[PDB]
RNA sequence: AUAUAUGCAUAAAGACCAGGCU
């Protein structure tokens, strides 16, 4: 009861939902674009306008306050930026499951190996439990290993 | 940086400033609503704003950060912007007195003389140095525009009655005044009083004579709220003066007004999306109240142990007496107290130590009381020893700290006898008696200054010719039989528009002045040369600000200054003697308000030469006289030049509004007490500084910020909450019923 | 009484959140309370506090235990509730957690409280007991050949706490 | 404009109110804390209806502060702003830079850029009023506009209106 | 502060352009819908109310409101008096003022009349009975759903408000 | 004039009893100022006037107060001249209660004196803007007496009758208003501090027989300073004539103590008893009415038929220059 | 000056507040950081 | 017109390594 008083209703949580952070999701969370290396302009306090501690990002000590929400650092749960990436890179803890789709899918088409013509597949499909439905599919389409062209819009 | 007497203020009573609620501004995409004035006032409800015209001019005619406007077409507009926001800001309902600073009394025409001429001297050198980089630059092929090249710096000095700037401020102020009752709807019930450069007096003066001009009227209400705009610090005493607890100051910002030093390439080449960006820049402003400031002296000031009952009023006009005691215009500071406000907090614990032995108050409505005042500074002598060692152990310590880390003075005040090798290091005597009767006159003529000067501020300007004839003051042990003085003072005559014309302006700012008087300072057979130096010693006394130091110049010399001006007032022209005179208020009227049809009648159409106010419908109180210059079938034009963008003023027919010369109510001695049926505002202390301001109970505890948004809300802490001027308390019947109810409801 | 003084109390808190630290407030003696105020009073007697040793085994290794203020900076405890514990004098350290609400407050006397637990569902039997010297006492006290004098009888009795106040035959 | 909602709303009651007439409390907590506000979702809202006897449902404790929790579901008039919707007003104040008009306790704005140039504004007429060739509009006389944009402060609605249209104007 | 029946609508991995609002468009919102949901959940049209009726129910529920509080016993001044708290009150008197001067059908006989003659989007009707109505070309001119119908018959409804509803 | 620190100073109220000075019961009783007022409007007016019934204020209030405050008894001499009735109190009545006060104690004088004090401390005798400040710190200083007072003289209304009442005016809230007189008037009174229930009846009691006092003249403002019982000014408070009857209905302790508003039935029988003088004597005619202990429920009016007793009451009642000055009317 | 915003969904009014330890936050907002997305919902879909 | 600022009365290191305690 020691928070300051908010008009938001207060409740508790009931549900979580667990998920990936899409590229635009990421943009639109993040309130500055971190670009610049150097975190100093010439060592006179005044972090860099865009770097790693930018003001934007979150206040830490009593000096200065948040530049994004006004409030101290008692109260400021800090603010997210974004990275633009040259070039795409791989995900660590998504390195394996990947390359399990890269054995389920085409790699010209984008499209499985097997469709619904398949009596195994088509019972694989109707499992209810998404973890288990995908190792089945998975199980199932990774004993073929060429494309059909016939039709299911296969490139052959 | 926040400044003394302020800063301190802020330590202090931290509780009584407040900020401000500035504007909505935009809403909905593309243009939006201009929020009209019939809204409440988020700031609380006013009634009576006073301004002071001279501090909005000032700044927005040569701004230190903000680049400087060009011409002066766009000075005057940006005065009128600047006029328009803080109006919007406090909407004030019933009166705006439009104060410009006129003729200074002689008091502080040296003080005038003084900034003005290093106004000139330090802007001479800035502009050389700005010439001497325009050449070097093209020296390295720079290019420079004719714009910077042929305009100089603007001269401040020409903010000094009987300019024709002034002129010009005057008729575009009037204008403006006009133009704004005549189309703005909120405005209908609002008496506009102008008192322009023209009407002796000076600013803050001319405000509390018309606020005890005000009070003098029987039927005057006691409810009124006022408000008063002004940089200067000295307000804050002001408005206790006149003991209207339903009083307020807006200021702008010091602490959140982060300034930052621009150059002359931070003016010039900078974008004007940037400009409008800048003219757009909200600065925020404070709001400091002044029944919270006598709440706060109310505790403070109520020492135990006294012979005669507690008064809160004449220990006000004390701690004002004290407040101006350590620091003013007229007179130069003590050599004992000084580094500033600090000495207001001496002082002040010195009168705690002395008031229960003294019978009588320092001061009775402005007057003061020898003997008490006598044996005040009686007491600040025994403690000068202490006072002067501090501060010389504060200087000693600087120096030692300096040594780890890294006319011709050389007094030692340390010395035992300081005073005698003082004297004769400010006058260059070394004669006892002769030192001695300079030291005697030197003390009676202070006590006349600070007399002076408390009357000023309480019963009117009591002499317009008083002058301190010296540059500095005796310590305190020299004020010893202070009763054997005697003080007298001659109303005489406030000088006229260009008598303080030629006393104040130097010769190097005589292009603004008329050419008749131009040989008075260029010519070298002129037989007043010798009051215009090109150059001047400056004493600095020890310090670091550059004209903080003492400007040691030659007295003005007055009977013969007289004689050359009136020698040469066969030479004017019409205008420049219309220019020369002095004039009463201006009283501007809508054609809508309540008043109207009875000022119109018993003016245009009784044929009645004045006609008396009292109190009335927006609050006023004086004399109005026709005025016969102004014709109802003619039209007011804008006296400036219209530029870009800039809300064009169209031309306002003389048939919509009036305009009627005004005089106040004939002077009385006022007192200095609260009148009846005032309603006092909501209790706003509890129980926590009450006792932080008595006891060390969290009262050092350094909170070094001080920023005023931990109130916030400054709302119901302004209007006279409640019904009844005798709050319950003890025994009423009706403070019965209360208490008895709330115990009964819990 | 104060901060320094026990019985006393160390902050108060006022009913809109604000906190009087009592041993900066020199003038605490004219102060009044309010209803609805909170007095961070010092911790009394018959106050329920939890008790634990680690490593907690199984949930008789954390009981609630009744305060009483003594001298000494020592924990002092029955020699019954040792077992379940499962402690002994020779260095051990314990921990007490002392809760801060009226409803917490009733959790632990209501069901975490040290009578609560005397059996306990693993075995369907007691796990507090009488050990150590005691129980040799009862073995040298309850033998055949073991007669007391009457001022003996008498102290005894009066060492009963539960003693109805008659002396047996 | 005028508008029937369903609404319902979270009330909170202090344990010192625990008494037989908590039902007439809660009613009185919501007839003041309902009608006079306004919401950016619902807008103004003007009134409730069949409040004497509305159901309060069941109190819900709340863990650690012993208040009680109350979900309470009405039927009440709002008011609400429309985009491109038409409506008449009184107005209320005149000025060159454009005129207020009042729709219930919302204030909509048109700017001098949205009346058609045959309306003047004149400061010498009285009162201050936009004439034409027979065309007056004064302070308080009735006439139609039609809503361009809104915008809300949560404690607020702002609109701003045009009558740059045919069959548009006073009445 | 308040909530109603309608809510969920989280956030979706395509978003949704037609959002903002416009009454040419005939677009109300999410919450405005054409279908509400009652206290059981039950699908419900959307009530407007016109002027008149909008006159009729305010009379209705401050009556209410007087037989809850006074017990048994006319005037906007009056009404405005019956609730409490200055914001409240404020906003009632300024409805008040507004909506008595502009109520087209005043009387309930007229309000009843004009319930039958009434008995499509409930907005029109509500514009119908709200602004007043003169010409064909002047009623689709002021808002453009009478424009696009399909089946407008402008003429012999126009009428009808021009002589069965009050001219 | 009186702040908030005049109050907060506990000023004394019984400083200079000694010397306080008293004014004989008779002399102030008499009709002469009344009368000469008459006079004057009947010279500066040619034509005699509506009024129906000439009195001071204390009788009415007294007559009025009666049923519900009687713990005085009064006889009064009723004389009708020319059509016109005036009411005085008897003057055996007079010397008979002037023998009975001469041995009131002490404490009795005390509590008028205090707030005879009162009502010199909290007044001036010039308006605020032109009072000096030796005027207010020399108030204390002053010599306080009944005798020095100012009075108005009004004209009121009831039912069909028309009375000019004579009143006292303690001072006026800032300055007089031409255009409405009795607007800006103002009475002051002193009771003992309230503390418990008695004291509260006590101060209702007191409340309402000071509202008939005040209502009489129309004054809209009363101010009350309670006082210990050392005669120092505890606290001060405002009240406004009109609010009282609200306000003593509407008492939160004491909500329902009876049924029947003591004040709208004032003045109903006020109404009664003026209407019952107005058709009880005819022309030429002196009548006493009295009202004693013995009672308790009614008042008793009696004519007197002695030609020597009739004469010395009327010769004691009406002074000369009003009789000659009368017959110089009826002549013209 | 009691402004609730949310840039990504252009939310100013379905926003509500929770009582957390900052321990969680601290997950929260690491999970976030490793491209995962926790989302707490105070209603159930169903 | 003010007047310069020449000032600041609490900040919380954390992560590893080694040796012991019951
Ligand atoms: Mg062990
Ligand atoms: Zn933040
Ligand atoms: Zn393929």
């Amino acid at each position: 009861s020691q928070f300051p008083y908010s008009s938001a209703p207060l409740r508790s949580v009931k549900e979580v939902q667990f998920g990936l952070l899409s590229p635009e999701e990421i943009r639109a969370i993040s309130v500055v674009k971190i670009e610049y290396p150097e975190i100093m302009d010439e060592s006179r306090q005044r972090p860099r306008e865009g770097g790693l501690n930018d003001p934007k990002l979150g206040s830490i000590d009593r000096n200065f306050k948040c530049q994004t929400c006004g409030e101290g650092m008692a109260e400021c749960p800090g603010h997210f930026g974004h990275m633009e990436l040259a070039k795409p890179v791989f995900h660590i803890g998504f390195i394996p499951k990947i390359k399990k789709v890269c054995e389920c899918i085409c790699m010209n088409c984008g499209k499985l190996l097997l469709d619904e013509t398949n009596p195994t597949m088509a019972q694989a499909i109707r499992i209810r439990d998404p973890k288990k439905r995908f190792n089945a599919v998975w199980q199932l389409c990774k004993t073929k290993m060429v494309c059909e062209a016939d039709s299911r819009g296969g490139c052959g | 940086g926040v400044p003394a007497l302020f800063r301190w203020l802020s330590r202090k009573y931290p509780k009584i400033i407040s900020p401000v609620i500035q504007d909505e501004d935009v809403d909905i995409d593309g243009e939006s609503r201009p929020t009209r004035y019939e809204d409440p006032n988020p700031n609380g409800e006013l009634d009576n704003l006073y301004l002071d015209m001279n501090g909005i001019v000032h700044p927005c005619s040569h701004p230190e950060h903000k680049p400087v406007p060009e011409t002066e077409d766009e000075m005057m507009l940006d005065v009128f912007a600047y006029t328009e926001n803080v109006i919007m800001m406090a909407r004030p309902r019933k009166v705006i007195y439009i104060a410009v600073d006129g003729v200074a009394p002689r008091a502080k025409m040296n003080q005038q003389r003084s900034r003005r001429f290093r106004s000139a001297q330090d802007a001479k050198d800035a502009n050389e140095k700005k010439a001497a980089e325009l050449k070097e630059m093209e020296k390295k092929g720079e290019i420079i525009d004719d714009a910077i090249k042929n305009k100089k710096t603007w001269d401040s000095n020409a903010i000094t009655p009987g300019t024709p700037f002034m002129h010009r401020l005057a008729d575009s102020l009037r204008y403006w005044a006009a133009y704004k009752l005549t189309t703005d709807p909120g405005w209908s019930g609002i008496e506009v009083i102008i008192s322009d450069a023209s009407v002796p007096g000076q600013g803050q003066h001319k405000i509390m004579s018309y606020v005890r001009s005000l009070r003098s009227s029987p039927k005057h209400d006691p409810n009124t709220t006022h408000c008063i705009y002004g940089l200067n610090a000295n307000l804050i005493f002001l408005g206790l003066a006149t003991h209207e607890p339903h009083f307020k100051i807006l200021r702008e910002d010091v602490f959140a007004q982060d300034k930052k030093s621009y150059s002359l390439q931070d003016q010039l080449r900078m974008t004007d999306i940037e400009r409008q960006e800048l003219k757009d820049k909200k600065t925020p402003f404070l709001w400091l109240h002044l029944n919270i400031l006598r709440e706060y002296l109310q505790i403070e000031l109520n020492v135990p142990g006294l012979s005669f009952p507690f008064d809160l009023e004449k220990s006000i006009d004390d701690w004002v007496f004290i407040c101006f005691f350590c620091g003013n215009n007229f007179l130069p500071h003590l050599p004992s107290l000084d580094v500033r406000d600090n000495s207001i907090t001496t002082l002040v614990t010195i009168w705690k130590q002395i008031l229960p032995t003294m019978k009588g108050y320092l001061t009775t409505d402005g007057y003061l009381n020898l003997p008490a005042v006598e044996r005040l500074l009686a007491e600040l002598a025994k403690k000068e020893d202490y006072i002067f060692r501090k501060r010389y152990e504060d200087e000693k310590r600087s120096l030692e700290n300096q040594k780890r880390r890294k006319k011709n003075e050389e007094i030692r005040l340390w010395e035992p006898g300081y005073r005698k090798r003082y004297y004769e290091t400010k006058f260059h005597t070394k004669d006892p008696q002769k030192v001695k009767k300079i030291a005697r006159n030197m003390v009676q003529k202070y006590i006349e200054g600070v007399s002076w000067v408390l009357l000023y501020y309480y019963q009117g300007c009591p002499s317009w010719n008083w002058y301190y004839p010296y540059h500095y003051a005796p310590f305190a042990a020299d004020f010893v039989n202070l009763s054997e003085l005697k003080i007298e003072f001659v109303e005489g005559t406030p000088f006229r528009p260009y008598e303080q014309l030629m006393s104040v302006l130097p010769a190097a700012s005589s292009h603004n002045l008329p050419d008749v008087f131009r040989s008075l300072m260029s010519d070298a057979n002129s037989e007043i040369i010798d009051f215009y130096p090109e150059e001047f010693p400056l004493d600095m006394n020890g310090k670091k600000v550059i004209w903080q130091a003492i400007p040691l110049l030659p007295f003005i010399d007055e009977n013969r200054l007289l004689k050359a001006v009136q020698s040469k007032y066969d030479q004017l022209t019409e205008d420049e003697k219309f220019r020369n005179t002095n004039r009463s208020e201006i009283l501007v009227l809508g054609r809508s308000h309540s008043h109207y049809p009875t000022l119109v009648k018993e003016l245009y159409e009784e044929g009645k030469d004045s006609y008396e106010f009292q109190v009335d419908s927006s609050g006023v109180s004086g004399v109005a006289i026709k005025l016969q210059s102004f014709d109802r079938s003619g039209v007011l034009r804008l006296p400036v030049k219209q530029l870009e963008g800039y809300r064009h003023y169209p031309d306002i027919s003389n048939r919509d509004f009036l305009m009627v010369e005004f005089k106040q109510l004939p002077k009385s001695h006022a007192k200095s007490m609260i009148l009846s049926g005032l309603i006092p505002h909501l209790r706003r202390l509890t129980q926590e500084d009450k006792d932080s301001i008595l006891y060390g109970g969290t009262n050092f505890y350094g909170r070094n910020r001080f920023s005023p948004e931990e109130n916030a809300d400054f709302k119901q802490y302004i209007g006279p909450h409640g019904k009844s001027q005798y709050l319950p308390r003890q025994g009423g019947y009706k403070a019965f019923i209360q208490i008895h109810s709330d115990e009964a409801k819990g | 009484n104060g901060p320094n003084e026990h019985p006393g109390a160390k902050y108060v808190i006022r009913d809109n959140g604000d906190r009087i630290d009592l041993r900066y407030h020199k003038r605490a003696g004219d102060i009044v309370l309010q209803y609805g105020w909170k007095v961070e009073r010092h911790l009394m007697d018959d106050d329920p506090v939890l008790f634990n040793r680690q490593p907690s085994l199984h949930k008789m290794s954390m009981m609630a235990h009744r305060v009483k203020v003594m001298p000494y900076s020592t924990f002092r405890l029955n020699l019954s509730v040792t077992s379940p514990y499962n402690a002994d004098f020779d260095g051990d350290e314990m921990n007490l957690h002392v809760p801060q609400s009226e409803e917490t407050r009733a959790e632990l006397s209501q069901l975490c409280a040290v009578p609560l637990q005397i059996v306990s569902p693993q075995s369907n039997k007691p796990v507090m007991g009488i050990v150590q010297d005691t129980l040799c006492g009862v073995r040298k006290m309850t033998l055949r050949d073991t007669f007391i004098e009457y001022e003996q009888v008498m102290n005894m009795l009066f060492w009963v706490p539960s003693w109805d106040g008659v002396v047996p035959q | 404009m005028f508008f029937l909602k369903d609404l319902s709303l979270i009330l909170t009651l202090h344990p010192s109110y625990f008494g037989p007439q908590m039902n007439q409390y809660l009613r009185e907590k919501l007839l003041t804390d309902v009608e006079g506000t306004c919401t950016g979702q619902f807008g103004y809202i003007v009134t409730v209806l069949d409040g004497m006897n509305i159901d309060v449902g069941k109190g819900r404790i709340i863990p650690g502060s012993g208040s009680a929790e109350f979900e309470v579901k009405y039927r009440a008039v709002v008011w609400k702003p429309f985009k491109g919707e038409v409506v008449d007003a009184i107005v209320s104040n005149v000025s060159p830079i454009g005129f207020f008009a009042d729709v219930g306790p919302l204030n909509v704005f048109v700017s001098t850029r949205l009346i058609p140039d045959n309306l003047v504004y004149n400061p010498s007429n009285s009162p201050p009023a936009y004439m034409s060739n027979d065309e007056l509009i004064t302070k308080g006389s009735k006439v139609r506009l039609k809503v361009v944009g809104t915008r809300t402060d949560v404690n607020e609605i702002y609109a701003i209106g045009s009558i740059k249209e045919d069959f548009l104007g006073a009445i | 502060v308040s909530t109603s029946t309608v809510g969920a609508r989280r956030r979706r991995a395509k978003q949704q352009v037609d959002d903002e609002e416009n009454a040419t468009l005939l677009r109300l919102g999410p919450e405005f819908a054409l279908k509400q949901y009652d206290h059981d959940g039950n699908e419900h049209d959307l009530i407007a109310l016109s002027l008149s009726e909008s006159r009729l129910l305010i009379r209705e529920a401050l009556k209410a409101r007087s037989r809850a509080r006074n017990g048994g016993v006319i005037d906007d001044d009056e009404l405005a008096k019956v609730t409490s708290g200055a914001v409240a009150n404020g906003v009632v008197k300024k409805t008040l003022d507004y909506l008595n001067t502009f109520a087209r059908f005043k009387d309930e006989e007229t309000c009843t009349a004009v319930d039958q003659l009434l008995h499509l989007h409930p907005f029109e009707i509500a514009q119908l009975s709200s602004l007043g109505c003169e010409d064909v070309d002047e009623a689709i001119t002021l808002i453009p759903s009478l424009a696009a119908k399909k089946e407008v018959n402008l003429q012999r409804i126009l009428d009808e408000l021009n002589r069965l509803e009050d001219p | 004039y009186l702040p908030d620190g005049d109050i907060d100073n506990s000023i004394d109220l019984s400083v200079g009893s000694k010397h306080f000075l008293l004014g004989d019961s008779v002399e102030l009783s008499k009709l002469d100022p009344i009368l000469l007022a008459l006079k004057e409007i009947e010279k500066e007016s040619g034509a005699k006037t509506k009024d129906r019934i000439i009195t001071w204020r204390g009788i009415m209030r007294k007559l009025l107060t009666l049923p519900y405050d009687s713990e005085e008894d009064f006889v009064l001499d009723v004389v009708s001249f020319d059509g016109q009735l005036f009411i005085q109190f008897n003057v055996p009545y007079l010397k008979s209660k002037d023998v009975q006060k001469q041995g009131d104690t002490e404490f009795h004088k005390k509590l008028q004196f205090s707030g005879y004090k009162f009502e010199k401390m909290a007044t001036l005798p010039k308006p605020w803007p032109e009072c000096t400040r030796k005027e207010i710190d020399s108030r204390a200083k002053s010599k306080c007496n009944n005798i020095e007072q100012y009075g108005a003289i009004v004209r009121t209304g009831i039912s069909r009758i028309k009375i000019l009442i004579g009143g006292a005016v303690a001072c006026t809230a800032d300055y007089y208003d031409e255009n409405d007189p009795l607007s800006r008037y103002i009475e002051l009174k002193t009771t003992r501090t309230i503390n418990q229930y008695k004291d509260m009846i006590a101060f209702e009691k007191k409340l309402f027989r000071t509202w008939a006092q005040c209502f009489l003249l129309g004054i809209p403002k009363i101010i009350y300073g309670f006082r210990d019982d050392n005669c120092i000014l505890r606290t001060v408070e405002e009240f406004s004539t009109n609010d009282i009857p609200l306000m003593v209905k509407n008492n939160p302790l004491n909500e329902q103590p009876k049924k029947e508003n003591c004040y709208m039935s004032s003045i109903n029988f006020y109404g009664a008893v003026v209407e019952w003088l107005n058709e009880s004597v005819k022309d030429d005619q002196v009548w006493k009415l009295s009202y004693a202990k013995r009672n308790r429920q009614y008042l008793v009016l009696k004519e007197v038929t002695d030609e020597n007793e009739k004469q010395q009451i009327v010769d004691s009642a009406i002074p000369a220059w009003f009789k000659e000055w009368r017959s110089e009317l009826r002549n013209s | 000056k009691n402004q609730f915003e949310c840039r990504s969904c252009k939310n100013k009014t379905n926003i509500y507040q929770l009582h957390i330890p900052y321990a969680a936050k601290l997950l929260f907002q690491e999970l976030m950081a490793m491209n995962i997305a926790p989302r707490l919902y105070t209603e159930r879909s169903g």
